[PDB]
RNA sequence: UCGUGCCCCGUGUGGCGAAAGGGAAGCCGGUUAAUAUUCCGGCACCUGGAUGUGGGUUUUGCGCGGCAACGCAACUGAACGCGGAGACGACGGCGGGGGCCCCGGGCAGAGUUCUCUUUUCUUCUUAACGGUCUAUCACCCUGGAAACAGUUUGUCUGGAGAUAGGGUUUAAUGGCCGGAAGAGCCCGACACUUCUGUCGGGUCCGGUGCGCUCUCGACGUCCCUUGAAAAUCCGCGGGAGGGAAUAAUUCUCACGCCAGGUCGUACUCAUAACCGCAGCAGGUCCCCAAGGUGAACAGCCUCUGGUUGAUAGAACAAUGUAGAUAAGGGAAGUCGGCAAAAUAGAUCCGUAACUUCGGGAAAAGGAUUGGCUCUAAGGGUUGGUAACAACCAACUUAGAACUGGUACGGACAGGGGGAAUCUGACUGUCUAAUUAAAACAUAGCAUUGCG
RNA sequence: GAAGCCAGAGGAAACUCUGGUGGAGGCUCGCAGCGGUUCUGACGUGCAAAUCGAUCGUCAAAUCUGAGCAUGGGGGCGAAA
């Protein structure tokens, strides 16, 4: 998680409240990082993310 | 959650610097009001007869700690 | 108490 | 039209069992339709998914037959299985009687109608199975006074 | 009445039939042309992120078996 | 001595005169008992109308709503209204009766 | 069971993986002699042996 | 500057090994198609690390009070030692507490309603974490007891200090308060193509117990059986050092700041997810455990919750498998009473030979059991011959009348008994898949070798 | 219904008797569990390479049972077949 954050600060310029993580039943891991109550999600997702 | 029986110490609590927000609890069923201060690690709430030492407190408490009145039904 | 709390306050005071 | 998974949605939203939830048949295209627990909330609010009442049980018959023995019927030599020991044992039945003949003779002692002397031979007689009960323990105690009180008038 | 493996739905939760109602008040003998039964009776970002969950529920991202081959035939 | 106020309001029913209210005043008067056999009204109990279709029951002993209702309830069942008609405890010590929801056919 | 080592659950990672048929642009090729897998799993068939 | 040197302690000097042992700390509500003590909201806790404020102590340097048990928000404490916790069997009754079960009233809702039924049923809830008042044992002060007293269901305690009076304390899953009614739940009225909801009312007061379950406590019994260890934590002895008024503070007090890494978490746990070659009537370790009958987690019926899945339709021959009945006789059957029938619960009368005196023994052999209406006995709390008043409470026991009858433990459930002989002392164990036994073992007895 | 204990009637005492209390026993009836006595039992290419039914033995212990560990074939282990 350390690691994790420390990647989305220096990618996407994100910062994260808490991480939580699981390991997927094909082998990969999965991330849930919780933003700032001073940042958007679906802000970062459109402009960043390309999640539209 | 911890509960003061102090008018002084329930304003001094409110001028700490740890004091986020304080709200206010009507139990007209029962006639009493409660006033919570929510604090780093507790919250401290204050038990009052239904009267105007109520409001003359609500003037007590310093204008930076922000007040709400509770609503009747606690909707997400 | 024990060993490493009173580190804790003999490291503070040296500090 | 299968709708297995709505009636365990419903059954989950309900807080009940999957034959205690009453689908309406005549809109199962709308059931088909709704496919998540809010949709299963908005039927619920709706009326078209119902929880269906408890079956009846009902303790009347009990009560009867309670009351009917408390009165004293039901309860003849036909009608016992367990010996008399296992329907009332007569160990619990002698605990209440020596509580009972200790409680009255503390409180005797405590009012001054008897004094330590004879309050520590009626106990000592109470453990040896003197007394029967409370009524023979006060005859007793009324018997003992007044044969002192005669022995006293005599002195 | 079928108490014994099952308790009656409650009359509130169930819709009366309109004409079975009529009949009965008919059988009953009230007026209920008269009475009126008629006018009682009853009958983007977020945009494109909810298209994309609904596309996303209702069609698969992927198909592993199928996507080597695009042609019909 | 305390005193309860007790309202059966059938307004409507009255209206379209479907729900017989003398009759229901008479069924309550020979059937709400007072120390268990019926006949107790005397001026403990007292029932009366005003108009609009309402009943009012002043009772001085711990009669109760929820035996008003029953009664209601059996008086509806024998005029053949119990699957109809329902009684509904819209405010305090007062009880509506009213129809049930209907669609249309 | 719901408690498992790490290496018990790559493991079965590997199998979830390689529990798939073959894609069906194999079955077009030139010369290609597989039309099925003949190497596929079932939890109730043949066990993983760990 | 230190990365270099100087001391001090030196008896001892490794790792692995438990998802049921020991162990630092999280509860409630909501949310998904599938995860949740992990997400969301609220409200907390533990550990490690720094670092301030308030308060405390101190020019009598490292607190004050109580006779004492000890108390209070703090109230210095190195080496070296001491002690406690971790840390402990099985069984029996008793007492307290939570939860469940049962009874009554009240609000709301549902059902019945030929007749009866002020009716029957459903909701009426309060977590972690804290504050405060209490809770068996035990301990302390006064005092000195035989005319011995106190006291448990159970006989222990007391001049090594009892009774009594007054207190101090280990122990909550106890009362009130905060959390917290804003939650959850129940009911009603409007809005409602969807989007979506909106607004009101209530969530209350009591009782009972040889009831079930868990936990705690004081006891008692058994042993030629005495029923783990370590990590970790704390207190004490000791006084080494460090300590004040340009204030000092090495305060286990309150509040405040920061962080908490890795891995598992779906689902089944079985008449279909495990093993048995299988979706096999087999086998496979645990937790929760409602109502009635009844001694009873027996058998039978029901509620919550789950199923209605095990190829189907028609007909009713022989012979089958399983369940039954049968007039008169009652073992004449058969190698052999094999099998079936017969007895069976509870109350009372009564019970022989033999015997290691403990048993045999439920010996044997007899008399009864339904329903209804009554009577009688067995209790608690409060109140100055109180041997009396008021209030409250549930289950047993005995007696009497009446009444139906072919039958009354009306189904279920449930010993046939006796006279002898051989045999092994008994309880126990074995040939998984043909022999459970006079076999083996056992206690008791005897012998042998070894300082 | 064993010790221990209480009361009463005797007995100079020791002790005798009676009524209680108590809750011991590798005691006993019996549910679960464990086991496997009997039936011209069912089944016999079976549901089953040992199962099913009724019945029976035991059931507070020399009872039943999991996990971790130890003993490995000219060996172990054996209340002994």
């Amino acid at each position: 998680k350390a690691q994790i954050k420390q990647a989305l600060k220096k990618l996407y310029d994100i910062d994260t409240v808490k991480i939580n993580t699981l390991i997927r039943p094909d082998g990969t891991k999965k991330a849930f990082a919780r933003l700032t109550p001073d940042v958007d999600a679906l802000d970062i997702a459109a402009t960043k993310l390309g999640l539209v | 959650p911890q509960e003061v029986s102090d008018i002084k110490k329930f304003i001094e609590i409110c001028r700490r610097k740890d004091a986020s927000s304080a709200r206010i609890k009507k139990n007209p069923k029962t006639q009493q009001i409660k006033f919570k201060v929510r604090c780093q690690r507790f919250l401290y709430t204050l038990v009052l007869k239904d009267s105007d030492k109520a409001e003359k407190l609500k003037q007590s408490l310093p204008p930076n700690l922000q007040i709400k009145d509770v609503p009747k039904r606690n909707k997400r | 108490m024990r060993a490493k709390w009173r580190k804790k306050r003999t490291r503070r005071l040296k500090r | 039209v299968n709708l297995r998974t709505q009636k365990r949605l419903a059954a989950s939203v309900l807080g009940c069992g999957e034959g205690k939830v009453w689908l309406d048949p005549n809109e199962v295209s709308e059931i088909s339709n709704a496919n998540s627990r809010q949709s299963i909330r908005k039927l619920v609010a709706d009326g078209l998914i119902i929880k269906k009442p408890v079956t009846m049980h009902s303790r009347s018959r009990a009560r009867e037959l309670n009351l009917a023995r408390r009165i004293g019927r039901h309860r003849g030599f036909g009608k016992r299985k367990g010996t008399a020991d296992a329907r009332m044992p007569q160990q619990v039945l002698w605990m209440r009687r020596q509580r009972v003949l200790r409680r009255l003779l503390v409180k005797y002692r405590a009012s001054g109608k008897i004094d330590k002397h004879l309050y520590h031979e009626l106990y000592h007689l109470a453990k040896g199975n003197t007394f029967k009960h409370k009524r023979a323990l006060v005859e007793h105690i009324h018997r003992a006074k007044a044969e002192k009180a005669r022995e006293r008038q005599i002195k | 009445k079928s108490l014994k493996n099952r308790a009656i739905i409650p009359r509130k939760a169930v819709k009366k039939p309109l004409s079975q109602l009529e009949d009965h008040l008919d059988q009953l003998g009230v007026d209920t042309e008269a009475i009126g039964l008629r006018a009682r009776a009853q009958t983007s970002a977020k945009e494109r992120l909810a298209r994309s969950r609904s596309r996303a529920r209702s069609v698969a991202a992927t198909n592993r078996l199928q996507d080597g081959v695009q042609g019909t035939t | 001595k305390v005193t309860k106020k007790f309202i059966i309001n059938a307004s409507q029913p009255a209206s379209d005169k479907i729900f017989d209210v003398s009759a229901f005043e008479k069924f309550l008067n020979e059937r709400i008992k007072v120390d268990g056999r019926v006949g107790n009204l005397g001026d403990v109990i007292k029932i009366s109308q005003i108009g609009d279709g309402k009943v009012e029951i002043i009772a001085h002993n711990d009669l109760s709503g929820r035996y008003l209702k029953y009664l209601t309830k059996k008086f509806l069942k024998k005029m053949q209204l119990r699957d109809w008609l329902r009684v509904v405890a819209t405010s305090k010590g007062v009880y509506e009766l009213k129809f049930y929801n209907i669609v249309n056919d | 069971p719901s408690h498992k080592t790490f290496r018990i659950k790559q493991k079965l990672a590997k199998a979830q993986k390689q529990n798939r048929p073959i894609p069906q642009w194999i079955r077009l090729r030139t010369g290609n002699t597989i039309r099925y897998n003949a190497k596929r799993r079932h939890w109730r068939k043949t066990r993983l042996g760990l």
